[PDB]
């Protein structure tokens, strides 16, 4: 599990609910067939040629001719899979109509992650997407700490229903005793103590959280009443793994249990748009690569495609709507090269990548103009470079 | 039986009318006016025969008469084979003094209903002017020539009543009237009366209201001495025409033929029938949604070089789909709470003023705006107050300080607070809570201009419209280098700006600089000489582009002199894109020809000082 690899996966699904969506056929010409883990090949070998019968009795030609070729088109490909592996199988056989005319058998089987009960099959003029989209439901572990002079509390908010975990307290002197010392005496009790107690948060939020390699929790966000929220986020004390992870810094009265359930109300948007706080920090290190001089990064198509094959590039940030596209021909006199076009005299180049980046470099993330400074990305940069290793050179 | 009931009411059994509480009427003149004695049309017999019953029937009624002036004007004859007379008074409307129009738009005299009275009654007065006297002393002003050749009887005629085309008598009948019918006003209030000159409307309650008052108001006209049209007013009904509006219900729009008008009119071509096709529209302005931004091609061609485009093809195109659509619109009812929708866009505000009806929304009208130059300069969300605090005004005047409610795409209600000059003015009518009021963020309909279900902070801001985008206009094609390493001694230090052919600018540097701080000083001093000549900035060196591009970026780095004069350094010419070619620079298409050319010179000449 990386939390970057997946969110390209969950885009190329995107992608294939646009696609199949915007293809649609003639007539009944359309199956939508969705195994399980669980349930066996053969049973469903059996399935299909129950309605390879049910399908002879039809009665009207240019679509029974399309569903007794698409059915024994599933057949043919189901046969080289032996059983089921463990995620399952989603599948799509049918005919469309593609650009300048023509025909076009699509052919889509593969291995998701995880539909356990889904087992839906369906043959109709249009596919069926609705389990698919139902994969992109899933609100990650996100992480709370709220603090206050009296306690502090730490917990979970995993969509909806609320978690609570440890709940600590640490004593701290109220008002000013005035008793047998003088005026200030109490005042540097007061941030010993307050400094101490801000010291075993960072302490406990280190422990239960990180679990050990890899961050159990996906984003953290804070919360208090008086310098807490403010001496945490400027002070580094909090800083030893998850502080990367921190959404917003919420600001809150009460302290207690009761602030808890204010700051899950007042950050109820923010731990959906994961995607959009990510990405502007994500733009934010980019650009600041560029602040600093410090020549980790690289932009434009032939520079990025230089850093890839070199494998300096660490983080590919590319758009999501690239106009672009690759190319690789025979030729005249008989080779093989790249060329890349944009403007009009195979596939995109955003979907190339999606399934080879892990091949040289290799790390990538998906970007949007909605972002201020993800526009900035977009209209400046032509929407591709990424974070580099070292120095580079080009010219 | 209506008829029967008031005889000197209606025309058609009352006779000529005659406004017996008014005074005969002196007509001033400018001082440098004179008496004009056009001569006479010589015209047909087929004409002056067919003319001669209608000017024959006003002698008998005392209406003509005859006089000996020293003014005269022409008599046109006109229309089937009936030919009636028209006099065209031109010459003598030149040398009159205007008067004020003090007369308000037909409909914002509509505004003036309540749709508390849902029963209505329409009426129009014939040959309405002819009704107020004329003072002997401005009689012979409106002197025209009469013959008959086949009786020697060619002399002169002039008008003892008001005439029909003299340039002030729809306002001078106007006030008259108004006058005349404010004894009715004080005596029958309850009722609403609703008049521009020769047009009645009287509104009221139930039936019974509508039945005693149209009684009571034919009696007044009858016992004033104007005479109503029996044939084409409209007695005690639901559904009524006025002024081209047609009423029912509380509802408001436009009939066919006030439409007709505006659609019955060619495509103008002439600076006067295009002003006067915009000044028609402009009594429908209220129905058509966004008419600001719609109307923009057109605007230009007030005063001219008349280009008539596909944009204004196009805008004279969206004006007419957008009045064959025109929808029902509300009377403003002055109870409920108000709300009016908001947006803006390519300088032009656009929205509508609505209400409840039951659980819905009814507009009562469309209001737009252009906003002025200085504030058609500022940021996104701050064109977008200006343009709520422009329509707010506006609406003020439908409202009648009443609850209002605002929306818009962009929450701006914390912008009230902080702008870091011109906020006092708008501060004053949309911060005054008593009867002004902000609501939910949210997106409206390109086309009804209502809102979406669809639900930001305004807390932002820094760069320009740079883009990575050879812009469309293809202007100054400049191509960026510089040089400061060492080759045959010490460092060199020399920039460039070229294009694909000439030179243009170039220089050496001092001894020292940098490595590629040659390339920011030569890109820098390229985007000084520029201005109002768009530029598009070829860089060679990569470091360049991207510092340059990004954007202007404010800080809370050890080189801060020649970037703080580079990011300010931008702001210069109108539209700039920087884009970045060595792709490739070794080389040569029709573009990278001018990249080598600037690589040639910011090297060559660059060893002078």
């Amino acid at each position: 599990p990386s939390a970057a690899d997946r969110n390209v996966e969950i885009w190329k699904i995107k992608k294939l609910i646009k696609s199949l969506e915007a293809a649609r056929g003639n007539g009944t010409s359309m199956i939508s067939l969705i195994i399980p883990p669980k349930d066996q090949i053969s049973r469903v070998a059996k399935m299909l040629a129950d309605e390879f019968g049910t399908a002879s009795n039809i009665k009207s030609r240019v679509n029974r001719l399309s569903v007794l070729g698409a059915i024994t088109s599933v057949q043919q490909r189901l046969k080289l899979y032996n059983k089921v592996p463990p995620n399952g199988l989603v599948v799509y056989c049918g005919t469309i109509v593609t650009e300048e005319g023509k025909e076009k058998k699509v052919n889509i089987d593969f291995e998701p992650f995880k539909p356990i009960n889904t087992s839906l099959y369906l043959c109709d003029n249009k596919f069926h997407t609705e389990a698919l989209t139902a994969l992109l439901s899933d609100d990650s572990k996100f992480g709370f700490i709220v603090i206050d002079g009296s306690g502090a509390l730490f917990g979970t908010l995993q969509g909806n229903t609320r978690e609570v975990l440890h709940k600590f307290t640490v004593d701290l002197p109220k008002k000013h005793g005035r008793g047998g010392q003088s005026a200030l005496r109490f005042a540097r009790l007061r941030m010993e103590k307050r400094h101490n107690y801000v010291r075993k948060v960072a302490e406990t939020a280190v422990q239960l959280f990180i679990s050990g390699d890899k961050v159990n929790v996906a984003g953290l966000v804070l919360a208090g009443s008086a310098d807490f929220k403010t001496e945490l986020s400027q002070s580094d004390m909090f800083d030893q793994r998850l502080q990367s992870k921190v959404l917003k810094l919420v600001d809150i009265s009460y302290g207690g249990e009761n602030g808890f359930n204010q700051a899950i109300e007042l950050s109820t948007e923010v731990l959906s748009n994961v995607k959009f706080i990510q990405e502007k920090k994500l733009i934010g290190r980019y650009f600041d690569e560029i602040s600093q001089d410090t020549g980790k990064y690289c932009f434009g198509v032939e520079d990025t495609l230089k850093a890839l094959e070199m494998g300096a590039v660490e983080i590919l940030i590319v758009y999501e709507n690239l106009d672009i596209m690759r190319y690789v021909l025979h030729c005249q006199g008989t080779e093989e090269e790249k060329i890349l076009y944009l403007t009009p005299e195979s596939m995109p180049l955003l979907e190339w990548f999606a399934n080879n980046y892990k091949k040289f470099g290799a790390t990538l993330e998906i970007v949007t103009d909605k972002s201020q400074e993800g526009s900035q990305f977009v209209k400046g940069f032509g929407g591709i470079g990424g974070i580099l290793r070292y120095r580079v050179d080009f010219q | 039986t209506w008829l029967s009931d008031f005889p000197q009411a209606w025309a058609e059994t009352g006779g000529m009318g005659l406004a017996v509480r008014q005074a005969p009427l002196i007509i001033p003149l400018k001082a440098t006016s004179t008496p004009v004695s056009i001569k006479q049309y010589p015209m047909s017999q087929e004409a002056r025969l067919g003319i001669k019953p209608h000017i024959q029937r006003l002698l008998d009624q005392g209406i003509l008469v005859p006089c000996q002036s020293p003014w005269n004007t022409p008599l046109l004859p006109v229309k089937t084979n009936d030919y009636r007379p028209v006099q065209d008074l031109r010459e003598v409307n030149k040398r009159v003094e205007d008067i004020h129009p003090t007369v308000p738009n037909p409909y914002n005299l509509l505004s003036g209903l309540p749709p508390s009275h849902q029963w209505y009654t329409v009426l129009d007065l014939k040959d309405a002017f002819f009704c107020l006297r004329l003072h002997p002393t401005s009689q012979p002003l409106f002197a025209f020539e009469w013959r008959d050749p086949e009786m020697g009887i060619s002399g002169q005629l002039t008008w003892t009543r008001l005439p029909q085309g003299f340039k002030n008598s729809p306002t001078l009948f106007d006030e008259a009237l108004h006058r005349d019918l404010a004894d009715f006003r004080i005596q029958h209030p309850d009722l609403i009366l609703l008049q521009y000159v020769d047009d009645l409307l009287l509104a009221a309650t139930s039936e019974l209201d509508c039945q005693q008052g149209t009684r009571a108001l034919l009696q007044t006209l009858g016992n004033l001495g104007y005479r109503a049209s029996a044939k084409k007013a409209q007695i005690c009904q639901k559904q009524v025409k006025y002024l081209g509006y047609l009423l029912k219900e509380g509802q408001r729009w436009l009939t066919e033929a006030r439409k007709e008008t505006v659609m019955g009119q060619p495509t103008p071509k002439t600076p006067r029938q295009l002003r006067e096709f915009l000044g028609t529209a402009g009594f429908c302005r209220l129905w058509i949604p966004g008419f600001a931004e719609m109307a923009a091609p057109l605007y230009p061609l007030t005063k001219t070089l008349f280009n008539w485009g596909p944009d204004q093809q196009k805008a004279y195109q969206e004006i007419k789909q957008a009045l064959l659509t025109a929808p029902a619109l509300g009377l403003p009812d002055l109870t409920k709470p108000f709300e009016l929708f908001v947006d803006e866009k390519q300088g032009y505000a656009k929205g509508v003023l609505t209400q409840k009806l039951g659980p819905w929304r009814r507009p009562v009208a469309y209001l737009s705006k252009k906003l002025d130059p200085v504030a058609a300069g500022w940021p996104p969300c701050l064109r977008m107050v200006a343009a709520i605090a422009v329509l707010t005004k506006d609406a003020g005047k439908l409202t009648m300080g009443q609850p209002l409610v605002i929306l818009a795409p962009h929450a701006v209600e914390a912008l009230v607070k902080q702008p870091p000059a011109r906020m006092t003015h708008y501060q004053a009518l949309l911060l005054d809570t008593d009867r002004v009021q902000f609501g939910p963020v949210v997106a409206l309909n390109p086309a009804t201009l209502l809102p979406l279900p669809e639900e930001l902070a305004e807390a932002h801001g820094t760069r320009p419209d740079l883009t990575d985008q050879p812009l469309p206009d293809a202007d100054h094609t400049w191509y960026t280098d510089g040089s400061s390493l060492l080759q045959e001694g010490q460092r060199k230090a020399g920039a460039a700006v070229t294009t694909e052919t000439e030179v243009i600018w170039a220089k050496a540097l001092p001894a020292g600089t940098s490595a590629q701080r040659a390339e920011l000083i030569a890109l820098t001093q390229a985007l000084k000489m520029a201005e109002g000549k768009k530029l598009n900035v070829y860089t060679d060196s990569r470091y360049a582009f991207a510092t340059a591009h990004i954007h202007g970026e404010i800080y809370r780095i050890k080189n801060k002199d020649e970037i703080l004069a580079l990011l300010k350094a931008l702001f210069l010419p109108k539209r700039l894109s920087i884009i970045h070619c060595p792709g490739h620079q070794k080389g040569h298409s029709a573009e990278a020809r001018g990249n080598r050319m600037a690589d040639q010179a910011a090297r060559k000449a660059a060893i002078t000082e």
